[PDB]
C-alpha cells in the first residue's frame, strides 16, 4: 500500500500540472485586462447593456465594489431562507429557518465557506439549493478571484493609482471560467451516476418489508460548482461522501482536481504576470512541501488505525469507521487533506471519527491561514501576506530593507500583513475561547475527552479560516454557535480582504527598481526553506498549547 | 461568573487594546 | 456608485446562475444520461427498489449484510445522510463494535475467527451500498447455505458484480449489494 | 564601558520611568505588568490566599523587576540624553541681566536689572563688551557688534542708531561701543525663545529599521498573548485548571524580550564603537542611521573655516610701491589682538621681514577700531595710517577732499569675487592697496568628498555667509550644491526639506545657529570649535574636529547594520526556539500523559518558568557583550550574507534556549532549591 500511497499523490500532481499550466496562460489575458480570443466584443454587448463603463478604479473605490456585491449577495439570501415556504419547486412542505440558522448560512454562503449546520435534503427545497447556493457559489469563488486579481495588478503595475474595473472581472471570470469549466464537470459527475432532476421525493419499496424514502433535487449542477470554487457544502449531509455526489472513485479523483484546479492555475497566472515564471514555480512549490508531508502523515496515521480494532478480533486495524468503502483508505486520506488544506469545506470521510493524528493534520492546515494551496482567491492571498512577512523578517535580519517583486516595501505596507495574519488566528482563539468558557458551547459536544475539545476547536478553526468541514459531531444547531459561527465567518474573511485592498492599494503608486545588494532573489529552494519556516511558524506558536490540550492528549491517552 | 473569573478576561482584552493600538502606531 | 453598473450586475449573475446553469444541466442531462440524472433507480416493472448507489437495509439471513449505518431515525434511512461520529478514544463505540463482532459470530458460525473491518464499522455516509470482495466472500458461506447454492457460482456471481475502480489506487475493488442481492433473488426461480 | 558619573546619573532616569510611562514600550511594560501583579499575587499568598509556595512565586516576581531595571538601565544608557536639547543656549537667557537707563537721553540712570523686567519698549543701555540682552532698535550711538548667534560669524558687523542698519537681536555681542536700544518685541517672542522653542520640542524621526523590528516585538506578543491566556478556559473544562501563578508568568516568559533589548544592544555597541574614531556619541539610533545617510550638510564657516577668515598671498596695489606699504600692514596691526590683526603680522614675516619693530619704541597713538569712522588706525609719524574696510574708508577719502582711483574698486571687483573679504589701508589721505583675506580650508578636504560622493552621498554646503564668498569655496571643496546667506530657520526647512523624501539627514556644523538644524538631524555631528551650546544640542561629537570624518562614521555605521541583522537571526530564532522549551513543560498540572512532552527532563512545570525568566534574564545581559566581545562581519552579496548568518547565529539562536534551560534547571536540581 506504500507504493499505493506514493501513486497516489503522484498521479495527483502530475494531472494536476498537466491541467492547470493551460489554464494559468488562460488567467494571464484576464489579469492585464485583455479579453479572451473566443469572445471579445461579445462582452461588449453585455458592458454596454449593464452600464458598465471599463473605468479604472483605485482600492477604495475597489474594495466597496466587492464588499457593496457581498452584503447585497447576502440579503436576497438572507430573505430566501426566511420566506422559503414562499418559493416554488419545493417538493414536501418544508418550512423555513429559524432566523439563528438563517443567519448561520446566509454569511455561510457568501463568504466562501458554507458552514452547513444542518441537512439540506430534510430542510432545503431545491430552490434556495438551486436560487440562493448555486448562484452564490459563484459569487464567492469570483469574489476570490477579484481580490487576487487586484493583487497581483497590484505589483505588475509601476506607479499608477488604479486596479482594474470590478465588475468586468466578476462577469469574465463567472461566464468564462467559473460557469463553464464547471458545465463540464457537471456533465461528468451525471455519466458515472449522479443526480440532476427536479423530481419528488420518490419512495422505495425495498427488498425487505421496510421502507424509505428517497430525496432528489438538482445536485449534480451544484456539486461541480463547490469542488471548483472550494466551497464545500453539499446538498446532503455526507457532503462528499453521499453517493448521489460522488458516485464513482472516478468521479472523486476529478473533484481531488477540481479543488486545485483553480488555485493552482493563479500560481501559474501569478508567474506569467511577473515576467519571471519562477516566482511562481517557487510559490508552487512552496506549498507542495507542506502537501506532500501532511499527505504521507495522514496515510501512514491510518494505516496505523484504531488499535483497539484489531483487539476485539476484527481482521486489521485499518481505520474504516468514519469512512466510505466506496472510496480508499489511502483515497480518503488524500481527500481530507486535500479538503481542508484549500478551505473547500467537501468531506468524503467524517473527520470526528478519524485517528488522533489524523485529525490534528486537517485541524492544523486550517490554523496555518488556510496557506498550503488554500482556497480560491483566498490561499493565494493568504500566501501573499505570508510572503510579505518572510520577505520582511529577511531584510531584517540582513540589514536592508525589505523588496519583492521590485517594488521597496514600507512601514504602512507591513503593519497590515501583520494585521491580517494576527486575525485568523485570532479569532480561533477567541471563538473557542468563547465557546469553551460557556455552557451553551460545551453542551453541543458528542465525546468526552481530550478529542471533544477538538470538536469545538475544529469548527471555528473552519470558521475564522473559512473551511467549512465540520465535524459534524457538534450539534451546531443552537443559536449560540449559529452566532458565533456567523460572526467568526464575517470577520476572518472580510477583516482579511480589507487589508489586502490596503496592501494592495499601497504597492501600486510605488515603482520598481533595479536589483542592489538588498533585493534577494526571491525564488529558489534556499528561500523556500524561509518561508515555510515561517508559515509554519506562525501556525506553530499560537496553536501548539491548543493542539496539545486536544488530539495530542488524545493520543497520547 | 465571578471577579476571579471574568475580570481576567476583561483584562486580556485590554491589552489587545493596547499591543494593536502600539502596532497601529510607531510610537 | 451604486446604482445601475454595481446593481444589475448582481441582478444577472443571479439570471444566468441560478437561470441558465442548472436547467442547461437539467436539459442537457436527460438528452444524454436519463436513467442516471433520474435517479439511477431499480424498477421492477413499477415497483420501485431503490437505486444502484445507496443501499437498504439487510438483515435478512439469505442476503448480503451491508456495512453498518447508524443514520437517524433508522438504518439507511436517507432522510438523514448522516455519520456515526464516534471517536476512537470514545468507550462507547467500543461498546457498539463489540455489539456487532459478537453479532456476526452467531450469524456466521463457519466463517473465519477474524472478521473484516467492513461488514463491524460503520460507513461515513451512513448509505454505503458497497463492500470490497473480501468483505463479500467471507461472508459466503451463511448465504450459500440459506438460499442452498454451489460456492462457484456465487463467486461468479460476485465478480459479475464487482466494479473495479480505472486504476488500482484510485479507490478499492467494490462489490454492489442491492443488484447483488435482486439477482440472487431471481436466481431462486 | 563608560565612566560611573555618566553611569549612576541614569538610573535615576531608571526609576522615574516605572510609573505609567512606559506604555511606549511595548514588550517591557507588558514584562511590567507581570512583575506588577506577581507581587499582587505573592504578598496576598503570605497573608491569605489558596496557593501556598510564596518562596516560588516571590523569586518570580524578582527577577522579572530585576530584568525591567535592566532593559530600561540599558535603553537609558543607550537612547540617551540625545534630545539634552538646550541648556547653554537656555542658560544666557537667565543669566541675561542687563542695565539700562531710566531716561532715554544717553547719560542717565543706570541699573542692572534681570531679564524678566524687560518688556517691550523699555529704554536699555548696552555699553561695549557684553551682549544684547533682547530685540528691537538702537535709537542712540553706533557701535559694531557680532552676530555669531543669529549668523554665525566672527566678523564684526556694524550697528547703528538712525538708519536702516538698526535692527539689534537679543543674543548677540557687542564690540566696540555703548548703544542705547529699546525693546520692540515682549518676552517670549525674542528670537531666544524663537531658536530655545524650536529646538526644544523638535523630534527626531526613527529610522526604518528600528520601526521594523518594533512590530514584530508586538507581532508576537499578540500571538504569545492568545496562546498563554486562553489555557485557563481549556484546561478548566479539561479536570482542573492551571493557576494564575503559572499562566502570568507562563504569559511573561515567552514575549521577546530578547529582541525587546536589541535596540540597546545595538545602541551601546556602536556607543563603545564610536570612541575608537575619536567621537562622543550621545544617541544608539545616531549610530545605526549613519549606515544609511545621503543628504549631508556643512556649515562653510567654523568648520570649513578654522575661526580665520583670514589669508593673502601679498597686497595688491595701483601704481603704489609694495615695501613701505606692506610695512605700514604691520603697522595697521600692532596694536590689535584679534587673529585677523594676527594674520597680517604673518604676512609681514612672507616677504619684507621688517619685524623689528617694538610696541612701544615706535611711540604711535593706538587708534581703535571706531564706528563713527568704522576704522581702526595708528599715528606713528605726521600721516595717520589708518586701517579699514572699503565703503567706511570711502567717507574717509571723500572727507579729505581727494578721490581714490577707480582701479581700487577694481580690486574689489576681484577681491570679492575671489571669496575674499576686502580691507584698504590708506597713509594719511593717500590709498595705498587693498589687502585680500579669504578663507582656508581644513586639510586634505576634497579628497575625503570625492571618497563621500562614490558612497551615494550628496554634499550641500549651509550658511548666512555672502554668495560670492561661499561659491569659490563650494568650488574649492568639491561639494554638490550650495545655499548661502540663509537664517537658521531655512536650515530646519531644508532638513524638512529631505525629511519630507523619507531620506535620512546629517547636519555638520558649529554655532548656535546650527542648533536649530542640528536637532531634527539624524546624525547630527557637532565641533569642538563650536560653542558649548551646538555641542548640547548635537546628537554627537568629534573629538579631533575635522567635519569631513563622517566617512569614518559611516564605515562604523554600515558595521553596525552588519552586526545588527547577526543579532536579529539569534534573537528572532532565540525566542521561537524559548517557546518550544516552556510550553511543553508547562502542561503537566492539566493532563499527566503530557508528561512525554517534557523533553529537557525538567523538574515540574514549576521548575522550568523560573530557569525561563532567569534564561530571560540574563539574555538582556549577554546580548551586551555579544554586540562587543565577539562580533562578526564580512561583506557579502545580498544571497549569501542571509546564509552566513543563518548558520552562524541562526543555528546559535536554536541552541541557546535548549542549552540554557537545561542548564538552569540542573543548578536548579543540584543545589535544589524547589
Ligand atoms: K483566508
Amino acid at each position: 500500500m506504500a507504493a499505493q500511497g506514493f501513486l497516489l499523490i503522484a498521479t495527483f500532481l502530475l494531472v494536476l500540472m498537466v491541467l492547470a499550466r493551460p489554464l494559468g496562460s488562460g488567467l494571464a489575458r484576464l489579469i492585464n485586462d485583455i479579453p479572451l480570443p473566443g469572445t471579445t466584443g461579445v462582452e461588449r454587448v453585455l458592458f454596454r447593456a449593464l452600464g458598465v463603463s471599463d473605468r479604472e478604479m483605485n482600492w477604495k473605490q475597489y474594495l466597496c465594489a466587492i464588499l457593496g456585491l457581498n452584503m447585497l449577495g447576502l440579503a436576497v439570501l438572507f430573505f430566501m431562507l426566511l420566506g422559503q415556504h414562499y418559493l416554488p419547486l419545493n417538493p414536501q412542505q418544508l418550512p423555513g429557518l429559524s432566523w439563528d440558522l438563517a443567519l448561520n448560512t446566509a454569511v455561510s454562503f457568501v463568504t466562501n465557506t458554507n458552514w452547513q449546520s444542518y441537512s439540506g435534503e430534510t430542510t432545503l427545497s431545491y430552490f434556495s439549493q438551486m436560487a440562493g447556493l448555486t448562484v452564490q457559489n459563484f459569487l464567492s469563488a469570483a469574489s476570490g478571484i477579484a481580490v487576487i486579481f487586484a493583487l497581483i495588478r497590484a505589483f505588475t503595475r509601476q506607479s499608477m493609482s488604479t486596479l482594474g474595473n470590478a465588475w468586468v472581472d466578476l462577469l469574465r471570470i463567472t461566464l468564462w471560467v467559473l460557469v463553464p469549466v464547471a458545465l463540464l464537470i457537471a456533465l461528468f459527475f451525471i455519466q458515472q451516476g449522479a443526480l440532476q432532476n427536479f423530481l419528488p421525493y420518490q419512495a422505495v419499496n425495498t427488498v425487505e418489508g421496510a421502507q424509505q424514502l428517497l430525496p432528489m433535487g438538482p445536485v449534480a449542477s451544484q456539486e461541480a460548482i463547490k469542488m471548483l470554487g472550494t466551497n464545500g457544502g453539499g446538498f446532503f449531509n455526507a457532503n462528499s461522501s453521499h453517493p448521489f455526489e460522488n458516485p464513482t472513485a472516478l468521479t472523486n479523483f476529478v473533484q481531488m482536481l477540481a479543488i486545485f484546479l483553480i488555485p493552482t492555475a493563479l500560481c501559474f497566472a501569478f508567474g506569467e504576470v511577473m515576467g519571471d515564471r519562477r516566482q511562481g514555480r517557487m510559490l508552487l512549490w512552496a506549498m507542495s512541501v507542506i502537501f506532500v508531508i501532511c499527505v504521507g502523515v495522514v496515510m501512514w496515521a491510518e494505516v496505523q488505525g484504531n488499535p483497539h480494532l484489531l483487539a476485539l478480533g476484527t481482521d486489521s486495524s485499518i481505520n474504516m469507521e468514519g469512512k466510505e468503502s466506496r472510496f480508499g483508505v489511502l483515497v480518503s486520506s488524500l481527500f481530507a487533506v486535500v479538503t481542508t488544506a484549500a478551505s473547500c469545506g467537501a468531506v468524503i470521510a467524517m473527520h470526528d471519527s478519524f485517528t488522533a493524528l489524523g485529525g490534528m493534520v486537517p485541524m492544523w492546515l486550517m490554523q496555518i491561514g488556510e496557506v498550503v494551496f488554500g482556497g480560491v482567491g483566498s490561499g493565494l492571498y493568504g500566501m501573499m501576506l505570508f510572503v510579505l512577512l518572510a520577505v520582511f523578517i529577511a531584510g531584517l535580519m540582513i540589514g536592508r530593507t525589505p523588496e519583492y517583486l521590485g517594488k521597496k516595501i514600507d512601514v504602512r505596507e507591513m503593519k497590515l500583513t501583520a494585521l491580517a495574519i494576527l486575525v485568523t488566528p485570532t479569532l480561533v482563539l477567541m471563538g473557542a475561547a468563547l465557546a469553551m468558557m460557556t455552557d451553551a458551547g460545551r453542551s453541543a459536544m458528542l465525546n468526552p475527552g481530550p478529542h471533544g475539545f477538538s470538536e469545538v476547536l475544529y469548527a471555528v478553526s473552519s470558521a475564522a479560516n473559512n473551511n467549512g468541514s465540520a465535524f459534524a459531531g457538534l450539534s451546531a444547531n443552537s443559536p449560540f454557535w449559529n452566532c458565533l459561527l456567523a460572526f467568526c465567518m464575517f470577520v476572518g474573511r472580510f477583516g482579511v480582504i480589507i487589508p489586502v485592498m490596503a496592501i494592495a492599494g499601497s504597492l501600486v503608486s510605488k515603482k520598481s527598481q533595479a536589483a542592489s545588494s538588498g533585493t534577494l532573489p526571491t525564488h529558489g529552494p534556499l528561500f523556500v526553506g524561509l518561508l515555510i519556516g515561517t508559515v509554519l511558524l506562525v501556525g506553530a506558536l499560537t496553536f501548539i498549547p491548543a493542539l496539545a490540550l486536544g488530539p495530542v492528549a488524545e493520543y497520547l491517552s | 461568573m465571578s471577579a476571579g473569573v471574568i475580570t481576567g478576561v476583561l483584562l486580556v482584552f485590554l491589552l489587545l487594546g493596547y499591543l494593536v493600538y502600539a502596532l497601529i502606531n510607531a510610537e | 456608485s451604486g446604482l445601475r453598473p454595481a446593481l444589475s450586475t448582481f441582478i444577472f449573475l443571479l439570471l444566468i446562475t441560478g437561470g441558465v446553469y442548472p436547467l442547461l444541466t437539467t436539459v442537457l442531462g436527460q438528452w444524454w444520461f436519463p436513467w442516471q440524472a433520474n435517479g439511477s433507480l431499480i424498477r421492477e416493472g413499477d415497483t420501485v427498489r431503490g437505486s444502484a448507489l445507496i443501499g437498504q437495509n439487510f438483515t435478512g439471513n439469505g442476503y448480503f449484510h451491508g456495512r453498518p449505518s447508524a443514520t437517524a431515525e433508522m438504518p439507511y434511512n436517507p432522510q438523514a445522510s448522516g455519520g456515526s461520529n464516534l471517536a476512537v478514544s470514545n468507550p462507547e463505540l467500543d461498546k457498539l463494535i463489540a455489539a456487532r463482532v459478537a453479532a456476526l459470530r452467531a450469524a456466521n458460525p463457519d466463517a473465519s475467527a477474524s472478521v473484516p473491518v467492513e461488514l463491524v464499522t460503520a460507513s461515513a455516509s451512513g448509505l454505503d451500498n458497497n463492500i470490497t470482495p473480501q468483505a463479500a466472500a467471507w461472508q459466503i458461506p451463511r448465504v450459500a447455505k440459506a438460499r442452498n447454492l454451489s460456492v462457484e457460482q456465487l463467486t461468479q456471481l460476485i465478480a459479475k458484480y464487482s466494479q473495479q475502480p480505472l486504476v488500482k489506487y484510485i479507490g478499492q475493488p467494490v462489490v454492489n449489494i442491492v443488484e447483488l442481492n435482486l439477482a440472487l433473488d431471481k436466481l431462486d426461480e | 564601558f563608560e565612566p560611573t558619573l555618566v553611569v549612576q546619573a541614569l538610573k535615576e532616569a531608571v526609576k522615574k520611568l516605572n510609573p505609567q510611562a512606559q506604555w511606549r514600550n511595548p514588550v517591557m511594560f507588558i514584562v511590567w505588568i507581570g512583575s506588577l501583579l506577581t507581587t499582587c499575587i505573592s504578598i496576598a499568598m503570605a497573608s491569605g490566599a489558596m496557593p501556598g509556595n510564596a518562596l516560588f512565586s516571590a523569586a518570580i516576581s524578582g527577577w522579572l523587576w530585576i530584568t525591567v531595571l535592566f532593559a530600561n538601565f540599558a535603553e537609558a544608557l543607550a537612547e540617551g540624553r540625545s534630545k539634552a536639547q538646550a541648556n547653554s543656549l537656555k542658560g544666557v537667557k537667565k543669566t541675561a541681566f542687563a542695565r539700562k537707563l531710566r531716561e532715554p537721553k544717553y547719560g542717565a540712570a543706570a541699573d542692572k536689572v534681570p531679564a524678566d523686567q524687560l518688556r517691550k519698549g523699555d529704554i536699555v543701555l548696552v555699553e561695549a563688551g557684553d551682549i544684547i540682552p533682547c530685540d528691537g532698535e538702537v535709537i542712540e550711538g553706533g557701535a559694531s557688534v557680532d552676530e555669531s548667534a543669529i549668523t554665525g560669524e566672527s566678523a564684526p558687523v556694524i550697528r547703528e542708531s538712525g538708519g536702516d542698519f538698526a535692527s539689534v537681536t537679543g543674543g548677540t555681542r557687542i564690540l566696540s561701543d555703548w548703544l542705547v536700544i529699546e525693546c520692540s518685541v515682549n518676552p517670549g517672542e525674542t528670537f531666544l525663545d524663537r531658536m530655545i522653542a524650536m529646538v526644544e520640542g523638535a523630534q527626531r524621526r526613527k529610522t526604518p529599521n528600528e520601526i521594523a523590528l518594533t512590530i514584530l516585538l508586538i507581532a508576537l506578543t499578540i500571538v504569545f498573548l492568545l496562546a498563554t491566556a486562553t489555557l485557563w478556559p481549556f484546561s478548566a473544562w479539561g479536570g482542573n485548571a492551571v493557576s494564575v501563578t503559572v499562566l502570568v508568568a507562563l504569559l511573561v516568559c515567552l514575549i521577546p524580550t530578547t529582541i525587546g533589548g536589541l535596540l540597546s544592544a545595538i545602541g551601546v555597541a556602536g556607543m563603545s564603537r564610536m570612541l575608537g574614531a575619536n567621537v562622543i556619541a550621545t544617541s544608539g539610533r545616531a549610530v545605526e542611521a549613519a549606515g544609511d545617510v545621503d543628504v549631508l550638510l556643512l556649515d562653510k564657516t567654523g568648520t570649513i573655516t578654522l575661526g580665520n577668515r583670514q589669508a593673502s598671498e601679498f597686497i595688491p596695489a595701483q601704481g603704489v610701491d609694495e615695501k613701505t606699504l606692506a610695512d605700514a600692514a604691520q603697522l595697521a596691526s600692532l596694536a590689535d589682538e584679534t587673529p585677523e590683526g594676527r594674520s597680517i603680522v604673518i604676512l609681514a614675516k612672507q616677504r619684507f621681514n621688517l619685524r623689528e619693530r617694538d610696541v612701544q619704541s615706535l611711540h604711535a597713538t593706538f587708534v581703535p577700531f571706531t564706528a563713527q569712522s568704522r576704522m581702526s588706525g595708528i599715528n606713528i609719524d605726521n600721516r595717520m595710517i589708518r586701517k579699514g574696510s572699503v565703503d567706511a574708508i570711502r567717507r574717509h577719502v571723500e572727507a579729505n577732499g581727494g578721490h581714490f582711483p577707480t582701479d581700487v574698486d577694481q580690486k574689489v571687483d576681484q577681491v570679492a569675487r575671489q571669496g575674499a573679504t576686502p580691507l584698504v589701508v590708506v597713509e594719511g589721505s593717500r590709498v595705498l592697496g587693498v589687502i585680500a583675506l579669504k578663507d582656508i580650508v581644513k586639510g586634505g578636504i576634497k579628497e575625503r568628498f570625492a571618497q563621500l560622493r562614490k558612497m551615494g552621498i550628496k554634499t550641500v554646503m549651509i550658511t548666512g555667509d555672502n554668495r560670492l564668498t561661499a561659491a569659490a569655496i563650494a568650488a574649492e571643496a568639491g561639494v554638490d550644491d550650495f545655499l548661502a546667506e540663509a537664517t537658521p530657520e531655512a536650515k530646519l526647512a531644508l532638513i524638512r526639506q529631505y525629511q519630507a523624501e523619507g531620506r535620512l539627514v546629517a547636519m555638520t556644523g558649529d554655532g548656535t545657529n546650527d542648533a536649530p538644524a542640528l536637532a531634527q538631524a539624524d546624525v547630527a555631528v557637532a565641533m569642538n570649535s563650536g560653542t558649548q551650546a551646538a555641542k548640547e544640542a548635537g546628537n554627537m561629537v568629534d573629538l579631533d574636529s575635522n567635519p569631513t570624518k563622517l566617512i569614518e562614521v559611516v564605515h562604523i555605521g554600515k558595521q553596525m547594520l552588519m552586526t545588527r541583522g547577526s543579532l536579529t537571526t539569534f534573537s528572532i530564532a532565540n525566542d521561537v526556539a524559548k517557546y518550544f522549551a516552556i510550553i511543553p513543560a508547562a502542561f503537566a498540572a492539566t493532563y499527566p500523559q503530557l508528561n512525554a512532552l517534557n523533553i529537557m527532563c525538567l523538574h515540574s512545570p514549576d521548575s522550568a518558568i523560573l530557569s525561563a525568566v532567569i534564561f530571560n534574564a540574563l539574555i538582556i545581559v549577554f546580548l551586551i557583550p555579544l554586540a562587543l566581545k565577539g562580533v562578526s562581519y564580512k561583506p557579502l552579496t545580498a544571497s549569501a550574507m542571509l546564509r552566513r548568518n543563518l548558520w552562524i547565529y541562526g543555528l546559535g539562536g536554536l541552541l541557546v534556549p535548549f542549552i540554557g534551560i537545561k542548564v538552569i534547571d540542573l543548578l536548579l536540581t543540584v543545589c535544589g532549591l524547589v
